[PDB]
RNA sequence: GGGAUCGAAGAUGAUCAGAUACCGUCGUAGUCUUAACCAUAAACUAUGCCGACUAGGGAUCGGGUGGUGUUUUUUUAAUGACCCACUCGGCACCUUACGAGAAAUCAAAGUCUUUGGGUUCUGGGGGGAGUAUGGUCGCAAGGCUGAAACUUAAAGGAAUUGAC
């Protein structure tokens, strides 16, 4: 949202989910953000550089987090051979 | 029985927004179905979809991003006219900003900005926002 | 002096976060009142009610109060707080602790045009809460709170300077309207809108990028 | 964003065959039926032990992601558990709640139990549901061991095993715990197997 | 369907079931029947005038006992016997 | 009912906790013990205290009875240590160097496309 | 027509306490059929009917498809009967809550202020009153339809505590 004058007028941008992705509100407790950590060459973690998810209370509340990680992990090039989208 | 399609069709997307989901079976399909659907994707509603012949009357399998809200039908299609249009979106929209109630002109079935422009008007469908 | 015991507030102590969008941003649960203190100075509270209620409490028919306390700054953030104590002050005090933990920020926004400030909400809402049902509809500028005085008091003190209101069900409990007031302000930052469609990196929190810092030693 | 190295061991693979931890459970839930290999004729589960390996990579790099190694807290009520987890958080840094859990150790910033985690891994997610029930509340991710009956409320990343045998559960932390430090680099080479055996993690009884 | 039909050639079910279910209203039932018309005493005005026949100490026991001072009057329009109340004297000096 | 006093239990335990060797079964010896070892400002509640320590004494020398004595926490955590057996369950001597395994897990491995010394004993039912 | 049991009425012996009313024995009608009449129930699942979508789970009932399953071995089979896996179509159960509701509770009493799949019927504070009158159906008993005058600030539904 912005003004006339081209100039944002909100007070904060909310974050959005990636499983199904709505709106992170607030004060959705129940969700979750995730930080999985990028390797090196020889299987060492970078310390500051990770790829986050955003899975909401939603999501994470109806039993779904663990299979749509899965899949945003795959289709990230984290797992292999894990998520199918045949069922 | 089953009296009306794009009424049951927008019930189970809508139902599967509800639940999160990204796809959807709609059974059967309608030529109206259709061009309502390439309405919600021509601002983007819905991403992609697809048609599935079985030679009776076919299936949709919609894939559907995260941007529908709700959306739904009006189901006695009521005539309207053109200053009528602004009694709907007072009644149907969330704001004046956004939201899409859609109607089925004789020059065919379209969103209401574009019947506005158009300068046509006819009877009324439904409403996406 | 205030000494915290979480680590957002040793966060805040450290002068590591400046406004709560970063708690608003990532849902984070707070605990501690004097964060909301120290990042809303201009927090404004209210009292709504205070009533005797009389308790049966092991064979002792006492007298305690119910206090139903508001805060909220002249911008968007508000804040509900309901408290039962023995005492008068002690309940509107409590009340107000209670309403200082469940401040919510609010999106106001814009009827018609795009001039100047957002003015208006910026969709339809609704709340509800016991069968009180409130419904938000925005309004052209420069038309007022139509709202009874509670929930119009309860939107002064959010800056929502133009409103439509409708209610349904028991208005005359105010604690349920209140609250389904309070629900429906809140949940104006949860319909999401073709304007915010754009699609957004995910930001870290300030719980790593302050990680040795903040720290239970 | 994985290497070649990453993958599959067969000293790793006969230790999880030994353990049996590729025999599922009986009855499996909706969620968890792509960890199902096959189920035998005497009704008992096979679970894919690939995807395990690389469930417990994926759990691995999320462990490595926490900055300080004390808000990694490891929970169990089971009784072997308790073993595997001491041991586990001893070779890790991470803190242990072994035993019974105590309730509002999340929330309630007062009292002397308030810890302040940013991950929560679980043995059994059915015998320490109300470490997830907690942990839903504060906004910690959930890292479950989860047999092929486990409820998947609440979770994140699942490992599928047998929460039933005990060498199963303590060669799950023992695999677990090797991956972390492999990862953090106190196990610089790849190749060296971890010294300590995986009998330092099963549980005992005079 | 919310248990009304909706059809769009059906107005006249609803307008029906309007004219049906307006009876069960208080206003509605007294007004197109001339209720006021046939038996209210004033016969469906805002004053009307009298004789006075009685004062008449009514009573009212409880919770609040207090003597009521009433007067019956018969109507001149009607040959309608009413009792009234009349307030703020305590004698009724001002009435015979 | 001869309840003794929380000072008296607690400093004759107390007392035996810290000071056993130098007590005795005697209470004439233990009462200059409770003279001399601690600071009991009046007689009467010194001999309290060092009757319970003799009560105590008896009692202890039969079995060990729940004081304080940090001598066995170390053992505990030696313990963890110690039953560490050099052949695991998971080492294949113990099955002849083969996994005994079922034809359905010999197929996952065969799926993984990983060369294991397994040995298929077919189940059914 | 039947009439054995029990048994609205009735005919009767009562009594002893204020332990309540008593009760007990005989017993016509009826209870059972045939030919007709009547059309009412807490005739309740207190939940109209048709149709779509939205979580699991394990039992059953009817049908069907598979199994180098099992057993009765008749020599192998084939029957059957169980076990496993799937599929329809039921009567029920048990969780939760995503959602609903005032709550008890509800996989529908959900997809409802972000209010529209189709359609039938019903209600508008409590009494007066399912009363009065009229019509209609019936041999009768009654049923259906169905008021007003007048009177009144509550009558209610669910849940919660402890004081005779």
């Amino acid at each position: 949202m912005e003004n006339d004058k081209g100039q944002l007028v909100e007070l904060y941008v909310p974050r959005k989910c990636s499983a199904t992705n709505r709106i992170i509100k607030a004060d959705d407790h129940a969700s979750v953000q995730i930080n999985v950590a990028k390797v090196d060459e020889e299987g060492r973690a970078i310390p500051g550089e990770y790829v986050t998810y955003a899975l909401s209370g939603y999501v994470r509340s109806r039993g779904e987090s663990d299979d749509s990680l899965n899949r945003l992990a795959q289709n990230d090039g984290l797992l292999k051979n894990v998520w199918s989208y045949s069922r | 029985t089953r009296s009306s399609v794009l009424a049951d069709a927008l019930n189970a997307i809508n139902n599967a927004e509800k639940t999160g989901k990204r796809q959807v079976l709609i059974r059967p399909s309608s030529k109206v179905i259709i061009k309502f659907l390439q309405v919600m994707q021509k601002h983007g509603y819905i991403g992609e979809f697809e048609y599935i012949d079985d030679h009776r009357s076919g299936k949709i399998v919609v894939q559907l991003n995260g941007r529908l809200n709700k959306c739904g039908v009006i189901s006695p299609r009521f005539n309207v006219k053109i200053g009528d249009i602004e009694k709907w979106t007072a009644n149907l929209l969330p704001a004046r900003q956004f939201g899409y109630v859609i109607l089925t002109t004789s020059a065919g079935i379209m969103d209401h900005e574009e019947a506005r422009r158009k300068h046509v008007s006819g009877k009324i469908l439904g409403f996406v926002y | 002096g205030w000494v915290p015991v979480t680590k957002l507030g040793r966060l805040v102590k450290a002068g590591k976060i400046t406004t709560i969008e970063e708690i608003f941003l990532h849902s984070l649960p707070v605990k501690e009142f004097q964060i909301i203190d120290t990042l809303l100075p201009g927090l404004q509270d209210e009292v709504m009610n205070i009533k005797p209620v009389q308790k049966q409490t092991r064979a002792g028919q006492r007298t305690r109060f119910k206090a139903v306390v508001v805060v909220g700054d002249s911008n968007g953030h508000v804040g509900l707080g309901i408290k039962t104590a023995k005492e008068v002050a002690g309940a509107i005090r409590a009340g107000i602790i209670i309403a200082k933990l469940s401040v919510i920020p609010i999106r106001r926004g814009y009827w018609g045009t795009n001039l100047g400030q957002p003015h208006s909400l910026a969709t339809k809402t609704t709340g509800k809460c016991g069968s009180v049902t409130v419904r938000l509809i925005p309004a052209p500028r420069g038309s007022g709170i139509v709202a009874s005085p509670a929930v119009k008091k309860l939107l002064q003190l959010a800056g929502v300077e133009d409103v439509y209101t409708q209610s349904n069900g028991k208005t005359r409990t105010l604690e349920n309207t209140l609250k389904a007031a309070f629900v429906a302000i809140g949940n104006t930052y949860g319909f999401l809108t073709p304007n915010l469609w754009a699609e957004q990196p995910l930001p870290v929190s300030p719980l790593d990028i302050y990680s040795d810092e903040a720290s239970a030693q | 964003s994985l290497p070649a190295t990453f993958d599959l061991t067969p000293e790793d693979a006969q230790l999880l065959l030994a353990a049996n931890t590729h025999l599922g459970a009986r009855n499996v839930q909706v969620h968890q039926e792509p960890y199902v290999f096959n189920a035998r004729p005497d009704g008992v589960h096979v679970i894919n032990v690939g995807k395990t390996w690389e469930k417990l990579v994926l759990a691995a790099r999320i462990i490595a992601a926490i900055p300080n190694p004390e808000d990694v807290v490891a929970i169990s009520s089971r009784t072997f558990g308790q073993r595997a987890v001491l041991k586990f958080a001893a070779h890790t840094g991470a803190t242990p709640i072994a035993g019974r859990f105590t309730p509002g150790s999340f929330t309630n910033y007062i009292t002397r139990s308030f810890k302040e985690p940013r991950l929560v891994i679980v043995t059994d997610p059915r015998s320490d549901a109300q470490a997830i029930k907690e942990a839903s509340y504060v906004n910690i991710p959930v890292i479950a061991l989860t047999d092929l009956d486990s409820p998947s409320e609440f979770v994140d990343v699942a490992i599928p095993c047998n929460n039933r045998g005990k060498h199963s559960i303590g060669l799950i932390w023992y695999l677990l715990a090797r991956e972390v430090l492999r990862l953090r680099g106190a196990l610089v080479d790849r190749t060296q197997p971890w010294s300590i055996m995986p009998d330092l993690y099963f549980y005992r009884f005079p | 369907g919310k248990g009304k039909p909706r059809g769009l050639n059906s107005a006249r079910k609803l307008r029906v079931h309007r004219r049906n279910n307006r009876w069960a209203e208080n206003n509605y039932k007294k007004r197109l029947l001339g209720t006021a018309f046939k038996s209210s005493p004033f016969g469906g005005s805002s004053h009307a005038k009298g004789i006075v026949l009685e004062k008449l100490g009514i009573e009212s026991k409880q919770p609040n006992s207090a003597i009521r001072k009433c007067v019956r009057v018969q109507l001149i329009k009607n040959g309608k016997k009413v009792t009234a109340f009349v307030p703020n004297d305590g004698c009724l000096n001002f009435v015979d | 009912g001869r309840v003794r006093t929380k000072t008296v239990k607690r400093a004759s335990k107390a007392l035996i906790e810290r000071y056993y060797p130098k007590l005795t079964l005697d209470f004439q010896t233990n009462k200059r013990l409770c003279d001399e070892i601690a600071t009991i400002q009046s007689k009467r509640l010194r001999n309290k205290i060092a009757g319970y320590t003799t009560h105590l004494m008896k009692r202890i020398q039969k079995g060990p009875v729940r004081g304080i004595s940090f001598k066995l926490q170390e053992e505990e955590r030696e313990r963890k240590d110690q039953y560490v057996p050099e052949v695991s369950a998971l080492d294949l001597s113990r099955s002849n160097g083969v996994l005994n395994v079922d034809n359905q897990t010999s197929d996952l491995v065969k799926s993984l496309g990983l060369k294991l010394p397994l040995s298929v004993i077919n189940v059914s039912a």
